[PDB]
RNA sequence: UAACUGAUCGGAUCGAGGUUUACCUCGAUAAAUCAUCUAAGUUUCUGCCCUAUCAGCUCUCGAUGGUAGUGUAUUGGACUACCAUGGCAGUCACGGGUAACGGAGAAUUAGGGUUCGAUUCCGGAGAAGGAGCCUGAGAAACGGCUACUACAACUACGGUUCGGCAG
RNA sequence: GCGAAUGGCUCAUUAAAACAGUUAUAGUUUAUUUGAUAAUUAAAGAUUACAUGGAUAACCGAGCUAAUUGUUGGGCUAAUACA
């Protein structure tokens, strides 16, 4: 089975959620997937899954332990608006970030050579993935959500 | 050099601060402000590393941009990340309501010190200039930057205001004299707390003050780095716990661990 | 010689060729922002005036004005030259630019027309150029639209021009400029408060003035009397 | 208290929430003066390796000082006019050399030493070589411009380059 | 508007020079920060304050070069731009 110790607790209103320092115990087990370290958790704190994130885990040598940390945001409307968009991918409420840099440099290369109608022209064609698009994303999953 | 320098280096960053040697290249240069640079505690420091409200870079802008108005220095709003909040500010997060007052321990580290209400009103504020202004308008000056109008005018350079932040209103003074109650703000004697001597003027350059504590152990500083905290042997404010007494490596391992 | 003409009211441009030697005699050793015949030119110019306004080298090189001097000459152009960019604050370039008086060495001259004569080119008469962007700032509504100056706001509101337009998509649509200038109630309050800034300056500062000379004396009967 | 200049400033700018809307409550921003922060310019005292096959050095336009100016952000021979004859040197001046940027430091170390520090930090300097500028609060900027010396890229030869790896 | 004067690179120059530790600025400059001030808008002229005036870019339209982040003429309208 897995136990987990609840380690250091700080209450943040500010970002309005629980920051935790974790510890599994798996003594006769390899390191536990993030999935039911999650779902442990939730099941002695008594909150959501999806209100849980669970992040930075080190089995130590020998394999008796991890440590790990983990976040418990007072509603997902907070959690959708806090963590950064890697995490949400992670969660797979974002997407993928496609290819950025050798895009942008190049229409940096064309921007600089032009003047704006062309430039507007190019700018319609970035292959930028829009703040637009990933708060309308954020926006519908929390309208796609049903509360536990 | 061309001109200004915008960046400060880990290394470089202060050791009051106790920021890791090895976590970056770079820290948070303080902005210009009520306190130096190097009196400064940021406030990227202040959530990051004391409070750990703050777990990395972009949560401390969260905190800061968030329309929420958060952070509170003095009374006054503060959305800078690098504002220097420095020596005897009471900075308040008005989520919690802590309310914190920005002082050295006797190890020269920055130390937030929690404060009930009612000492979260006032704070302490050391003269640094007195003149006639414009209009012949009497006016003081202050070490956090204030400039205060029709000051008692018994008020003499160098002296401390007990200064109510709810009426921006002075209530009590008291100066540098034999027999007051002093905290130090700079020094290898910083963060120690006690009882003036007496005053030595050399007059061509640095004035020397002397210094006693509850236990009885001198010091010495020059007069820029005492601050008064109250008329008598009692202080009007609420000192991190060492109470300003220095202690030897000897009395900190005995005390500590039994020896 | 190619010659481009553009004529302000109707906002006409057409450009023109020219081989004739014979024909083009005229502009030689005419320095750049002078009135030019059109009669020696061709028949369908009989009657016209043109203002010399400009032109481009062989190499495409513009005539700066004021330079007089027949052929390229190279400068150093600040901010504030024709012929130039500032890509900085302070910024300055060694340019090759065209002088004032006209030679061979132009392919192309840039012609206004002043005085149109009798002879009708097409596209002089025949286009009107719409309107365009109709006046902005209130002052220039009520101008241009003819408005009096005791004149309520609203009547500037309702005044000013619609667009309407087919989008390419084939939608339907309707857009409006704003307003600047506009005298509003936000305007009015604003300066209301300002005002009311001021008043408070010197209100407050008497206030405490007075507080402080009291006291003062208050404390220095408390201090004389602690002398005796 | 005289006058003087008008080439200082003395808000024709923006949001938001609203008590239902003719009035409140929060803010954004522009800018002057004085403090304050930040950084700089200059600046006091003291301290560098080898060399005498360097013993005198500096002063025809500044060498040391004095005067009026001028210039600068300011001080000053920083610069000019006049005046004086000083200033430094065996306690090493002046002049060479350095496969010399200075420190924080590094390798060895009984003790005393020896030998390194181009290189994480702080100063300083430079952007191929020299000079000169623009604009700025700050620049002699160099991922700014002008010229020359020496070079780099296009050219239809007439022209051109957002030409400068000690990023 | 603001920034581009930080950062990054290199050690060629440099022997009281730079640098270091100690000072001075009562001999100065400082954009952005924090605090505090502000009753008179010189005179002549002008004077609407329920708020003044003329322009220009983007845009539309016509061009020049073999050539570039070159720019030339023409028609429009904003500003916390310029008065
Ligand atoms: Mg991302
Ligand atoms: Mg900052
Ligand atoms: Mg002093
Ligand atoms: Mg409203
Ligand atoms: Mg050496
Ligand atoms: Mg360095
Ligand atoms: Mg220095
Ligand atoms: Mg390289
Ligand atoms: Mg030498
Ligand atoms: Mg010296
Ligand atoms: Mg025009």
């Amino acid at each position: 089975t897995i136990v987990i110790r609840t380690k250091k607790i700080l209450v943040n209103p500010l970002l309005s959620r629980r920051q935790l320092s974790l510890d599994v115990l798996h003594p006769d087990s390899p390191t536990a997937s993030k999935e039911k370290i999650r779902e442990e958790l939730a099941k002695q704190l008594k909150v959501d899954a999806r209100n849980v994130v669970v992040y930075g885990f080190s089995t130590q040598y020998g394999g008796g332990k991890s440590t790990g940390f983990a976040l418990v945001y007072d509603n997902q409307q907070y959690l959708l608006k806090y963590e950064p968009n890697y995490r949400l991918r992670k969660v797979k409420i974002l997407g993928e970030k496609p290819n950025t840099r050798r895009s942008f440099k190049e229409l940096k290369r064309k921007i600089k050579r032009t003047s704006g109608k062309a430039i507007t022209k190019l700018l319609s064609e970035k292959k930028g993935d829009t703040w637009a698009s990933v708060q309308s994303k954020k926006s519908d999953h929390l309208k796609n959500f049903v509360a536990k | 050099a061309r001109g200004p320098k915008k960046h400060l280096k880990r290394i470089n960053a202060p050791k009051s601060w106790m920021l890791n040697k090895l976590g970056g290249i770079w820290a948070t240069r303080p902005s210009q402000g009520p306190h130096k640079l190097r009196e400064s505690l940021p406030l990227s420091v202040l959530l990051k590393e004391r409070l750990n409200y703050a777990l990395n870079g972009r949560d401390v802008t969260l905190i800061l941009n968030d329309k929420e108005q958060n952070v509170f220095v003095d009374g006054k709003v503060r959305r800078d990340k690098g504002y220097p909040t420095g020596l005897m500010d009471v900075v308040r997060i008005e989520k919690t309501d802590q309310s914190f007052r920005i002082l050295y321990d006797t190890k020269g580290r920055f130390v937030l010190k929690s404060l009930s209400k009612e000492e979260a009103k006032y704070k302490l504020l050391k003269v640094t200039a007195k003149a006639i202004g414009p209009n012949q308008i009497p006016y003081i000056v202050t070490h956090d930057s204030r400039t205060i109008r029709f000051p008692n005018p018994e008020i003499k350079i160098g002296d401390t205001l007990k200064y109510d932040l709810v009426n921006n209103k002075i209530e009590n003074f008291a100066h540098l004299e034999s027999g007051n109650v002093c905290y130090i703000q700079q020094g290898n004697n910083i963060g120690r707390v006690g009882i003036i001597q007496h005053i030595e003027k050399h007059q061509g350059s640095f004035d020397i003050c002397h210094v006693k504590d509850a236990k009885g152990n001198a010091f010495a500083t020059r007069l820029g780095n005492i601050f008064v905290l109250g008329q008598g042997k009692k202080s009007w404010i609420e000192l991190p716990s060492g109470d300003g007494v220095r202690e030897t490596i000897l009395e900190e391992r005995k005390r500590k661990f039994s020896y | 010689m190619k010659f481009n003409i553009s004529y302000p009211l109707t906002g006409a441009q057409k450009c023109i060729e020219i081989d004739d030697d014979k024909k083009c005699n005229i502009f030689m050793d005419k320095k750049m922002g002078q009135e030019v015949e059109g009669d020696t030119l061709g028949d369908e110019f009989k009657g016209y005036v043109f203002k010399i306004a400009g032109g481009n080298d062989k190499d495409g090189f513009p005539m700066k004005q004021g330079v007089m001097v027949r052929g390229r000459v190279r400068l150093l152009l600040s901010e504030g030259h024709s012929c130039f960019t500032s890509r900085r604050s302070g910024f300055r370039k060694r340019k090759s630019v065209r002088g004032c008086i006209v030679g061979p060495d132009m392919r192309v001259l840039a012609l206004q027309i002043v005085k149109k004569g009798v002879a009708e080119i097409d596209g002089l008469t025949t286009v009107t150029l719409p309107r365009k962007l109709g006046p902005k700032r209130a002052n220039n509504i009520k101008k241009l639209f003819g408005l009096k100056k005791e004149d309520d706001p609203i009547l500037i509101k309702k005044s000013v021009i619609r667009r309407t337009f087919k989008t390419a998509k084939g939608k339907d649509r309707t857009k409006c400029p704003k307003i600047q200038r506009l005298i509003t109630p936000e305007r009015i309050l604003r300066k209301k408060v300002y005002k009311a800034e001021k008043t408070q300056r010197y209100v407050k500062t008497n206030a405490a003035k007075e507080e402080y000379e009291k006291f003062l004396s208050e404390w220095k009967k408390q201090r004389a009397a602690k002398a005796h």
